[PDB]
């Protein structure tokens, strides 16, 4: 859509190229962010605790 | 954790209910700026205190 491609053309492209191409065009965001963990602990209530 | 979480959550919404009963804590100068969005006032508020 952004580089004004077919996607016949870019089939064989991998990831660093077409990270590449997408940058020059002007495009940042490029990255997938990893999640965050968060603890969770139930309380033993009538039962051993999770 | 989990529990921070919660505690975050219940403990702001008090707040905010407490902050606009009667006369609201904030005027109406701040509600204009924080609604500018469309955002409801009450909405516009906890945001910002976030």
């Amino acid at each position: 859509f952004l580089t004004n491609t077919t996607y016949d053309i870019v089939n064989n492209d991998t990831i660093d190229v077409l990270k590449m191409k997408l940058r020059n065009q002007g495009w940042p965001f490029v990255e997938r962010y990893n999640a965050v963990e968060i603890d969770m602990s139930v309380e033993p209530l009538r039962s051993p605790g999770q | 954790t989990s529990g921070s979480i919660i505690n975050h959550a219940n403990n702001l919404n008090k707040v905010i209910n407490h902050v606009f009963a009667d006369k609201p804590l904030i005027s109406e100068t701040m509600l204009k700026i924080l609604t500018i969005d469309g955002t409801t006032g009450k909405d516009g508020y906890r945001n910002w205190l976030d």
